[PDB]
């Protein structure tokens, strides 16, 4: 995996090499062992972990429709910013698109995680994140 | 990495750059190897100036450039075909042969192109009191 | 765990100028340090006579004690910039393997295993972070040092030693005399000066000669004491305008007079010599004349023959070697040496002094640039690991750039002052100093 | 400012090792000396303060030392700061001396940047052109009709000649008197 | 006449807000910056990057960054007024979600938004107060 | 969006981490080839549109 | 790498940090195999290594090798370089493309298009295939 | 307090110049009161050449250091006095040196009287015994004859020596003027002693 | 934790004769200021060293 | 006649006017036809009078081959004047100091005498001047505006009326200035503003633009040819008057010519395939840092370094093949003949041998293999023999961060044909900070007597 | 009559440096070291070796087969026919003040 996008810009040499750290998010996805001075690159290149894979585009429309039909999801028109702030509603996003609101974020996230585990309503390769 | 691929040795003669007159770069081009400015710094620190002459003038680009003492501008001198001419002074020309490098000649020609006149003040002649 | 239990009950009260989190981190870092006793088991499981690894480490051939303690008996706490593993993964988390706001030491980079025992996944990950940090710092320091080296070389290269052994650029003087002694860096040896630390009574006992009643030896002892006083004054003053410079009796000199005297004595067949007033007086006179003519090393031998005036700065340059010759060729120290042996000793001293001078076409500027640039990489690594200091941002090339770029006071960081108390009587009380 | 010396963020107490000559003339290294280490530099304020001895104020700031004390104090401070930066495995003192002397030869502390080079060697057009900004330096030299003597390393190098240092510093001339008495002409 | 491999390239996530302290800038009024590379549908459709800058002058500006409107630091309330918003109270509500609430966050945000409203952009000044 | 940015100004939330892989993606050869094809095919569609447009007028 | 958790891989490279196809006849499975070798073909040999000081010829990361180990074919193979794109020179055996199996020395011209392609590499080479395919435009192509 | 140190050390500076006071010394409280009421304090001294040197100590806040007109009037009236002036020393607060108008007044007065030396200095120069500071090497002024002999021996021109500003605190205390040579006895670690000679150049401001 | 032989703990060479001790990085090591090679260079020249 | 040995003691930089170009140039470009047949077209931009790039045709001016001719400048007579790209700023300053109707300055020259000479003009220009009235003439100085679109166009704004200051008007304005004004403003007599407008430009010597192809596509030659063509398009002796209107096509052509000159000199230079003369100098790849400081050299080898416990600290092991490649030049004399005869007889068949013999009477280098039987080694000839054990060689490792990075080692030739590495004692590595982990090193054997002496006596690793 | 200015060529305003006079300091007034520096000894040996390569006539009685050895032994035996000129000053009046040193009467440094 190459990060040459940064290399194109006139980024500081010290800053660029600074990016070659091992980050706390790498484990399980990017090999943490060093390049072993392979010589193909100074080290800007990184290798995927043994079990790491890359997900392909899912069916966002089906999940969006399912969420809209879900009783917990409230459409943006129905909710009011004052209602969101006061009643403690939770914003719901799909691919960064704010589709609606929810009363309890944790319950919705857990329910859709269960649906994913069943593997019928939700595809296994869909990320569900609760902040 | 194999030693046979990494090694390289070159003799006096080989391809030369058209512009600077220096050896072509690298082994792929069958040219010479580079003595960067760090090597020049080290050689200067050791005081090795005859080595610097041998490497950067004889082995690298090296040329006798003729400069008119009267005006300090490059002149025309050819011994085989008799030519002793200065465009500026005409008569009163006093040609002197300085040792230089084709790279420096190209550098001075580039500077002159930009309408920057370069006058070289040749070292004065010195005579015994006699 | 005791520190953590204190944290849960809120007992930790940080001192002035430190937050609770910073004090807790410092306490945890201090608590997790390995003791020296960790080396007891290691030395109990190895036979020094027949252990290759230990023999390599101890003899200095390769390795170090920390390497042995990491290979066997545990790596211990991992430190980056003198700090534990910061929670980068998430708010209050260091890795996916530990809970938010974890309290155990293992969650912040404490390795209880050794390389031989084997490292678990989090321990391996933390070690990987530390090693990659070392590599990245090394690369950054190399790049910065190369940049500063190019700039310094082009800023200093014009300085060349001339026929007066001065340093000048296009005849404009940079130094009146190269190095302030006019010597080559490769022609110096460290020699100890005996009279620096001696007391007045000790100096008199060890150096005053009483065999002959002539006032010449009184003059010699007076010269010794005067030179000692000059050295003491100059170097105390030197230590008074530096943060931590300390007076030292060892100095780098071009000639080791003591070694020459010892070698001549060793090859001397006469061994112990009888008493001869004429020989003693002649030796003293020869030593005095040699000391007087010493500055003529820089000037010709012709001028020495003509006894022309000597510039002041050349006398100052020769002062240190004059002092060393006085100390090491004193009458008490040269009693079993004949006049011929003394003449040979003086000739050898002069020859070595002339051979130790700097040449007349040296590009001293490039030498200085290279010498000052080389240690900068290691300085960058050490300064990066110097972040422990609080309130001063000396990390990186910040301070070398401040020095070389002549940044104004406003742009300076990590500025400091050392202030001494008004009188030498109240400076030994800590409460007054704190007040 | 309610109290204290402006510019001094913090002030801690430190222990100092200092040599001193006692009544007997012996040089003893006193270890129980207490001094104050500050987090900011203000030499003038420290001088004004009565509790602090004003003749032994040490500051790590080269600019403040140059302002308050002078060029020689600035040179000594440059030496000390470079030595501190060097570390344990520092170079010989003469290289630090060279740095400080070059940086302070004009009566003011000049940097090693291109500005310092311009301040120290304004007429060396070729050297400054070699370091950086060839076009701007060339334009300025042409406008000002600068005359550059050929000295140092960069100037002869850019002109194709070899520097006159090292083995070429001193001229060699033939001994006519010796040869005319010892050697014979090829024709003769 | 050769073998070539198009290596996987790492890029920034899309439809997500990236907030960067632009301290690297030299003598720049901007103190923080917010990038939002918006993209509809799949990964092959056109994407537009909106940059939200907060300056030392106190003005929040938005740059569409498309060929059109490129390098234009449009004040945010201008954008709000164009699309239908009429009152400044509603405009501030869209950001704070509540004007009645007295939480310190709300008050500080309202103060910043006032300072951004009143400050006069060198460009768009004539239009600034236009109803 | 503005609200979030303001929260960072107040120091309530820290600035986004660039190195973190939560906000990163790994695009294969498809995306790069698609971009190159976009540029080249746009050029090759501009080239005939002017040529055809000029020809029809004539 | 086996027992990677028992080594600190960065410090291994800390000294080494910063700074045409070979076909090897013989390869063997490592005596201490890892999972990674269930998915890649091992390339190397189980060499008998002695950890000792023998004459100081293996210092500073140097290694002393057995001449017989080299002769027996250990780490021996074929390096392939393709002149697919294509003074005093031989020209005698060029015959257009030279016959296969002919030693090519420095200076001799590999192909003759006077137009010819000289051999610059100092190491001698042997012609493997002189087959000439057809270029993209049907022009004569040399492989 | 700067005023206390200035009062203590200005007379030490006068003594270090081998000068003799022409008026009796006043007490510190009166000195402060004069500085406040009049805005300046005047000290007159006589050199060995019988030239008169006047030192003006200006308060931090005052009409002279704020409006150029009063400073111009004061300087013009002072210089017109029948006393044979060798130098005028004006001690001001540091930011006063950064005010253009005052500096233009000083430059104009210098131009109007080429034969008089007019210098304006900060407080910090005279708030301590400069020569006694440990960090400052020992400076001395060498006569033109010794400098000429040294240059002739060394085959040097005055422009080839290292330059030292005429307003360097040690040089200010010494009293050297531009075109003079100062010998400095440096303490060095490579060699215990060292001697250098520096050429005095124009004073900043 | 170790037993040291009384002869090894100190290195003493007198007039080129190794009276006592062991040679290691301190004496013969590279970069060792004051080592035997430094003294050999000082007394007899770098080539002899 | 002979040219005596000489050295350069100083270099003087100055602004080159059109007079300098006319005097120095050896020809005038008149046609845009690049080539006539194989030989360069006479009167074009590749005229042989300006130098030779190819071996077949020699320099007409000095009768030298591609080597030994430095390039010989040419001229191009511009039908309309063009401003100097490198001094545009200077021109602006002058326009802000001197009256546009007469030559007298509008500023007081005595307010800047105290300032040091270089800064006088800059300070004077910095002063506001719009609306100031000239003392000698009633004309009031207008504002001078620099066009933002380009780096050379100037406008004059007088009471709200804007006009374009064409190069001819600027030249006429500057020609009215007096040398006294130039001197009083800190500039020298050679920096008179009048020469800031060029009627004839210098076509650079062929040597600096050897991209001519006998008869990519991006070169300075293309720019020069385009400039010549567009200049030919301009009407000859075009006269431009203050306030006069110009045909739009003529104005466009003049702007094109000025922009072509500006791009030829200062394109893509701090204020991709854009050739410019002044972009050659800067950067690590530029002329100064890549060609002048540092160089490529012949007679040099590079190889991997390994260890050898049987080599002294001042010896280096050299492969036999490299010894046969690199050579040492020995001048045959009455004392070398006996020692050099075995080298000559061995030739290229045995070791030690030789490669070439430079015969002085013929002044020619002959390869030993092709040497005739009658050929003999004679006094004055130079024999290039192989490197033998005992020779001295410079050994270097990069980066060269210390003065010991380059050392001189005695050559020990390893006659084993299977060894191809530079073998050194391990204890020597401390000089170069090297390890036998794949580190490579350069090695070159001096061949001249002076260099060999210097290497043996001064640069020895001892 | 207003006068226009045409800039003359730079060459016209250029005046070549006037010839200098060699001022040899008297033997007794020399102040430069009487011991050859390593640079000076190396330069002397190199120049003598090159001139030996040009012309083989040598004063040394012993016979050597290399110019370098002949030059080295000439320097050591004090038979080298070259002189060392040390340029001290170049005065503006047009004088080159130099010191002439005889290698045969000078001290020789450690070249090996
Ligand atoms: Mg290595
Ligand atoms: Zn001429
Ligand atoms: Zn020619
Ligand atoms: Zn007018």
């Amino acid at each position: 995996v190459n990060t040459h996008n940064t290399t194109n810009a006139s980024k500081q040499t010290e800053r660029a090499d600074m990016m070659r750290r091992v980050h706390a998010s790498y484990p399980g996805y990017i090999c943490v062992a060093q390049s072993a001075d392979t010589g193909e690159k100074v080290g800007m290149s990184k290798q995927l972990a043994i079990t790491a894979n890359v997900c392909t585009a899912g069916e966002v429309l089906s999940l969006k429709q399912r969420l809209l039909s879900d009783p917990a999801i409230q459409q943006l028109a129905d909710v009011s910013n004052k209602d969101i702030v006061r009643k403690g509603l939770a914003r719901v996003f799909i691919n960064g698109e704010w589709i609606g609101c929810c009363t309890n974020a944790f319950e919705l996230a857990q329910r859709y995680r269960m649906f994913r585990r069943e593997g019928k309503i939700v595809h296994p390769h869909t990320t569900i994140y609760w902040d | 990495k194999f030693v046979l691929d990494d090694r390289y040795a070159v003799a006096s003669y080989g391809p030369t750059d058209a512009l600077t007159g220096q050896p072509l770069d690298g082994k792929r081009s069958h040219g010479g190897l580079r003595l960067g400015e760090m090597e020049h710094w080290v050689l200067t620190a050791q005081g090795a100036m005859q080595t610097i002459i041998e490497k950067s003038h004889d082995d690298s680009d090296g040329c006798i450039s003729y400069i008119c003492r009267n005006c300090g501008e490059p002149a025309i001198y050819n011994a085989s075909h008799p030519i002793y001419k200065c465009m500026n002074c005409d008569v009163q020309a006093d040609i002197g042969m300085v040792d230089s490098r084709r790279s420096s000649i190209v550098f001075q020609h580039e500077m002159r192109a930009a309408n920057v006149n370069i006058t070289s003040v040749l070292s004065p002649r010195v005579f015994q009191p006699a | 765990e005791e520190i953590n239990n204190r944290l849960l009950h809120g007992d930790i009260m940080p001192p002035i100028g430190l937050t609770t989190h910073d004090f807790y981190e410092k306490l945890q870092l201090n608590a997790l340090k390995f003791p020296d006793r960790i080396l007891k088991p290691i030395m109990n499981s190895i036979n020094p006579e027949t252990n290759g690894l230990f023999q390599m480490v101890a003899t200095g051939a390769k390795g170090s004690n920390p390497n042995m303690i990491h290979i066997m008996a545990g790596i211990g706490q991992i430190e980056i910039n003198t700090q534990r593993i910061q929670p980068q993964f998430s708010f209050g988390r260091t890795l996916v393997y530990y809970p938010r706001f974890a309290l155990e030491a293992q969650a912040y980079g404490f390795i209880c295993n050794s390389y031989i025992a084997g490292l678990t996944s989090p321990e391996f990950i933390f070690g990987e972070m530390n090693g990659r940090f070392d590599l990245i710092n090394k690369a950054l320091s190399t790049s910065s040092t190369g940049y500063a080296n190019r700039k310094a070389i082009f800023g200093l290269q014009s300085c060349i030693v001339d026929y007066y052994r001065r340093v000048s650029i296009d005849t404009r003087l940079v130094q009146q005399l190269y190095g302030e002694d006019g010597l080559d860096a490769r022609q110096l040896e460290t020699v100890r000066f005996e009279t620096i630390m001696l007391s007045d009574q000790e100096l008199e006992d060890k150096f005053k000669y009483t065999g002959i009643q002539s006032p010449l030896f009184e003059e010699e002892f007076s010269r010794l004491k005067k030179d000692r006083d000059k050295y003491r004054q100059i170097f105390l003053n030197v230590e008074n305008f530096n943060f931590s410079q300390l007076l030292t009796d060892v100095r780098q000199v071009p000639v080791n007079v003591a070694s020459i005297v010892k070698n001549i004595l060793l090859s001397s067949t006469s061994g112990v010599l009888p008493f001869d007033e004429k020989s003693i007086l002649q030796k003293y006179a020869m030593v005095k004349t040699f000391c007087k003519n010493l500055p003529y090393v820089f000037i010709n031998n012709i001028q020495e023959r003509l006894q022309t005036p000597i510039p002041v700065y050349l006398k100052r340059a020769a002062a240190l070697m004059r002092m060393l010759i006085r100390i090491e060729l004193a009458t008490v120290k040269t009693l079993n040496i004949t006049c011929e042996q003394m003449s040979a000793i003086l000739d050898l001293i002069r020859l070595q002094y002339t051979q130790s001078l700097i040449n007349y076409g040296e590009a001293v500027g490039i030498l200085a640039a290279q010498s000052v640039s080389e240690p900068l990489t290691q300085y960058m690594l050490d300064s990066h690991h110097r972040s422990v200091a609080g309130g001063t941002n000396k990390s990186g090339i910040v301070r070398p750039q401040e020095i070389f770029s002549a940044k104004p006071v406003e742009a300076e960081q990590s500025s400091e002052m050392l202030l001494r108390l008004k009188n030498p009587e109240v400076e030994t009380n800590k409460t007054y100093a704190q007040e | 400012t309610i109290r204290g010396i402006p510019g001094i963020k913090n002030a801690n107490v430190v222990k100092l090792m200092r040599h001193r000559v006692d009544a007997q003339g012996k040089l003893v290294r006193l270890d129980n000396i207490y001094a104050i280490k500050t987090n900011g530099t203000n030499i003038f304020g420290a001088m004004l303060d009565d509790n602090i001895d004003p003749y032994t104020i040490v500051s790590s700031s080269i600019g403040d030392t140059m302002e308050l004390y002078g060029i020689e104090a600035a040179r000594q401070k440059i030496i000390s700061e470079i030595r501190t930066v060097m570390g344990d495995k520092g170079p010989n003192h003469r290289h630090l001396l060279m740095y400080a002397d070059l940086m302070t030869r004009t009566g003011q502390v000049t940097s090693l940047e291109k500005a310092g080079l311009n301040a120290r060697e304004p007429s060396n057009v070729l050297l400054r052109m070699a370091l950086s900004s060839p076009v701007q330096v060339l334009t300025d030299a042409a406008v000002d009709s600068a005359v550059n003597p050929i000295y140092g390393i960069a100037a002869p190098t850019l002109m194709g000649s070899v520097p006159r240092i090292g083995t070429m510093y001193s001229d060699i001339i033939m001994d006519e008197k010796y040869i005319t008495e010892n050697y014979k002409s090829v024709d003769s | 006449g050769g073998e070539w491999v198009v290596d996987l390239l790492e890029n920034i996530r899309f439809n997500t807000l990236h907030i960067h302290y632009h301290t690297m800038q030299q003598g720049n009024n901007e103190i923080i910056r917010g990038e939002f590379i918006s993209q509809p549908g799949g990964a092959f459709e056109n994407s537009s990057q909106i940059i939200i800058r907060y300056m030392t002058t106190g003005a929040i500006t938005i740059e569409i960054n498309s060929t059109k409107f490129s390098k234009l630091r449009i004040p945010w309330y201008l954008i709000f007024r164009m699309f239908g918003m009429t009152g400044d109270d509603s405009i501030i509500e869209q950001v704070v979600f509540d004007l009645e609430s007295n939480s310190p966050v709300n008050t500080f945000m309202i103060e910043i938004l006032e300072k951004s409203i009143h400050v006069l952009d060198p460009i768009f000044q004539p239009v600034q107060h236009e109803p | 969006l503005i609200h979030k940015i303001l929260l960072v100004i107040m120091n309530v939330f820290p600035p986004t981490d660039r190195d973190s892989y939560r906000t990163k993606r790994v695009h294969g050869s498809g995306v790069s080839l698609a971009k190159a094809f976009k540029a080249i095919f746009n050029t090759s569609v501009i080239a005939p549109i002017i040529n055809g447009f000029k020809e029809l007028l004539k | 790498s086996p027992y990677a958790n028992c080594t600190q891989p960065a410090r291994v490279t800390y000294e080494t940090n910063q700074g045409n196809r070979f076909f090897q006849f013989y390869n063997e499975m490592p005596l201490v195999k890892t999972i990674a070798h269930n998915y890649v073909i091992p390339n190397g040999l189980n060499t008998i290594v002695a950890y000792m000081i023998y004459g100081g010829y293996n210092q500073e990361d140097s290694v002393i090798v057995s001449q017989s180990f080299i002769d027996r074919g250990g780490f021996a193979g074929t390096f392939y370089r393709e002149e697919k794109v294509e003074g005093a020179n031989y020209e005698k055996l060029v015959d257009g493309f030279v016959p296969v199996g002919t030693v090519v020395k420095k200076g001799d011209i590999i192909i003759g298009k006077d137009r010819s392609v000289m051999y610059g590499f100092d190491e001698p080479a042997v012609v493997d295939a002189v087959m000439r395919p057809h270029g993209p435009n049907d022009e004569i192509f040399g492989l | 307090m700067a005023m206390q140190k200035l009062f203590t050390y200005i007379y030490e500076f006068i003594e270090y110049r081998k000068m003799v006071l022409l008026e009796e010394k006043v007490p510190y409280d009166k000195f402060v009161q004069m500085v406040l009421n009049t805005g300046f304090f005047r000290i007159n001294a006589e050199t060995l050449n019988h030239g008169i040197v006047s030192v003006f100590i200006f308060g931090a806040n005052g009409k002279y250091v704020h409006h150029g007109g009063d400073m111009r009037t004061l300087l013009t009236n002072t210089l017109n006095e029948k006393k044979h002036y060798e130098e005028l020393i004006l001690i001001v607060d540091k930011p006063v040196l950064s005010k253009k108008n005052i500096l233009d007044i000083i430059v104009e007065q210098r131009a109007a009287n080429p034969t008089i030396v007019i210098n304006i200095y900060p407080y910090h120069l005279f708030c301590i015994n400069i020569p006694k500071v440990s960090a400052i090497p020992k400076h001395k002024l060498i006569t033109q004859e010794e400098a000429q002999e040294f240059l002739g021996r060394e085959y040097l021109q005055p422009q080839d020596l290292m330059q030292i500003s005429a307003s360097d605190p040690p040089v200010v205390w010494l009293g050297g003027r531009p075109g003079d040579f100062v010998q400095i006895e440096r303490p060095s670690e490579t060699a215990m002693h060292a001697v250098v000679i520096r050429f005095i150049t124009k004073s900043k401001i | 934790y170790m037993h040291y032989n009384k002869q090894d703990i100190s290195t003493q060479i007198r007039n080129g004769e190794l009276i006592e001790g062991v040679l290691d990085k301190k004496a013969v090591g590279a970069g060792s200021s004051g080592g035997i090679y430094h003294l050999i260079s000082r007394r007899y020249g770098p080539q002899q060293a | 006649m002979e040219a005596g040995y000489a050295e350069i003691a100083a270099v003087q930089f100055n602004i080159a006017g059109d007079n300098d170009h006319k005097r120095q140039g050896v020809m005038e470009v008149t046609i845009s036809n690049l080539f006539e047949g194989t030989l360069p077209a006479e009167g074009g931009i590749y005229d042989a009078r300006m130098g030779t790039t190819d071996h077949h045709y020699k320099c007409i001016t000095c009768s030298h081959q591609r080597k030994q001719c430095m390039g010989h400048p040419g001229i191009l007579q511009m039908h309309a004047p063009v401003l100097q790209p490198l001094f545009i700023a200077e021109i602006r300053r002058w326009l802000r100091v001197i009256c546009l109707n007469c030559g007298a300055p509008i500023v007081d020259l005595k307010r800047y005498e105290h300032l040091i000479r270089p800064k006088r003009l800059i300070e004077a220009a910095s002063s506001q001047t719009e609306g100031k009235q000239c003392y000698v003439c009633k004309a009031v100085h207008p504002k001078i505006v620099k066009d933002s679109e380009d780096y050379f166009t100037f406008w004059v704004d007088q009471q709200g009326k804007i006009d374009k200051l064409y190069p001819q008007i600027i030249r006429e304005i500057f020609s009215r200035v007096t040398y006294d004004t130039v001197v009083k403003l800190g500039r020298s007599k050679n920096s008179h503003p009048e020469k800031l407008v060029l009627k004839a430009i210098q076509i650079p010597p062929i040597s600096i633009r050897p991209g001519i192809r006998l008869g990519s596509f991006h070169d300075i030659n293309n720019v020069i040819q385009y400039l010549v063509r567009k200049n030919l398009l301009i009407p000859k002796d075009l006269q431009i008057v203050r306030g006069q209107k110009i045909p739009l096509n003529i104005d466009r052509n003049l702007q094109t010519i000025q922009q072509l000159y500006y791009n030829f000199l200062l394109d893509s230079v701090s204020t991709r395939p854009a050739p410019s003369i002044m972009r050659r100098l800067p950067r690590k790849e530029g002329r100064i840092r890549k060609s002048l400081l540092g160089s490529q050299v012949w007679s040099i080898s590079r190889s991997t370094i390994c260890g050898n416990s049987d080599l002294h600290l001042d010896e280096v092991g050299y492969p036999i093949s490299f010894a046969r490649t690199l050579q040492v030049a020995e001048t045959v004399q009455h004392y070398n003949i006996n020692r050099l005869m075995p080298y000559f007889l061995n030739g290229k068949r045995q070791y030690p041998g030789c490669s070439r013999v430079y015969k002085q009477i013929t002044q020619s280098v002959h390869d030993i293999e092709g040497l005739k039987q009658d050929f003999r080694l004679e006094v004055g000839d130079i024999l290039y023999r192989d490197v033998v054990t005992g020779d001295v060689a410079f050994f270097n490792r990069q980066p060269s961060l210390e003065r010991s990075s380059i050392g001189v080692h005695r050559i020990v030739v390893l006659e084993n044909p299977k060894i191809s590495t530079f073998q050194m004692n391990v204890s020597a590595c401390a000089w170069y900070n090297a390890d036998f982990d794949g580190d490579q090193m350069n090695l070159w054997v001096p061949w001249s007597v002076m260099s060999r002496v210097e290497a043996e006596l001064l640069c020895s690793v001892r | 009559k207003d006068e226009i200015v045409e800039s003359p060529s730079i060459c016209e305003g250029f005046v070549q440096a006037s010839s200098q006079t060699l001022v040899i300091i008297p033997d007794n007034e020399r102040i430069t070291s009487n011991v050859l520096t390593t640079f000076e000894a190396t330069r002397l040996v190199a120049v003598r070796a090159q001139q030996l390569a040009i012309n083989g006539s040598t004063m040394l009685k012993k016979k050597y087969s290399s110019p370098i050895d002949i030059a080295k032994q000439e320097l050591f035996n004090r038979k080298i026919p070259l002189l060392v000129m040390r340029c001290i000053k170049v005065t503006p009046e047009g004088q080159k003040i130099v010191e002439i040193w005889n290698p045969r009467e000078m001290g020789i440094p450690l070249l090996d």
